[PDB]
């Protein structure tokens, strides 16, 4: 159901992990996000929080920022929601 | 194991192991320095059940790399400080699909936590 | 150095504390932030993360958002920074 990257991120607090540590973000999307400014995982976390944990708004923002597709956006959103419910 | 573990540790002591059936809770000093845990507390929340709090003795030391295991009254272990403390006042740590274990210092600050969630 | 409210907030994870739980945020500031949309502690935390933990930018945004002063903004920034250092 969930990739190993997802579980690895959810297991422990993010701290200062690179944006590439999120589930569903690889080298390409990671590079685009870093160019956009969100060059740390917790920054994407904060942008997730600002949209008040709404799935549609976060998925659409991610798609418009980097160009991800349905599966990558879904995995990133699910990982972030689980991390929030496990640590926040 | 059907249980996913999520762990956070801000001090020298981490919540090393949490029993799935509520028999014991095992803490370890993952530092190279001993930690004094006088008046420290363990907070256990099992779903919506009322919080269960265990209190350490007013003076207690966990040396570097060592382990202290707080056993329940129903675990049938042998009480033997400083390595094995038994909670005779509580039958078991409790069971359910939402088990949160937090370590709290003497000042009331949460220094570690380990939560297990089952589908 | 810090008021009791600051210590109370820094002690534990925010969870679902309302904006009124923030150190340096009172009834007036809390009401203003809730009117703006920042209706929970985690929203302010996410907005703090987006500005990459910068003191100046965070305090400026707070000043332009609710009209807080130097003391309240300083307390808010300090409490959020210490909470991040403790749990995030």
């Amino acid at each position: 159901t969930t990739s190993q990257k997802h579980r690895d991120f959810v297991a422990e607090p993010m701290g200062e992990k690179p944006v590439g540590s999120l589930a569903g973000i690889g080298e390409v999307l990671g590079k685009k996000l870093e160019e956009r400014g969100f060059d740390k995982a917790y920054v994407v976390l904060g942008q997730f929080l600002v949209l008040k944990k709404d799935e549609d708004l976060f998925r659409e923002w991610l798609k418009d920022t980097c160009g991800a597709n349905a599966k990558q956006s879904r995995d990133c959103f699910g990982c972030l929601r689980e991390w929030c419910d496990a640590f926040l | 194991s059907s249980f996913s573990q999520h762990a956070r540790t801000s001090g020298r002591v981490a919540v090393e192991e949490v029993d799935e059936e509520g028999k014991f809770v095992r803490l370890r000093n993952k530092s190279n320095e001993d930690q004094s845990m006088g008046n420290w507390q363990i907070k256990r929340q099992n779903g919506d059940d009322p919080l269960l709090t265990y209190r350490f003795p007013p003076k207690f030391t966990l040396k570097a790399g060592q382990v202290v295991t707080i056993w329940a009254a129903g675990a049938g272990a042998t009480h033997s400080p400083p390595t094995d403390l038994v909670w005779k006042a509580q039958n078991t740590w409790g069971c359910g699909n939402s088990l949160r274990t937090a370590l709290i210092n003497s000042t009331g600050e949460e220094v570690a936590m380990r939560k297990l969630v089952r589908s």
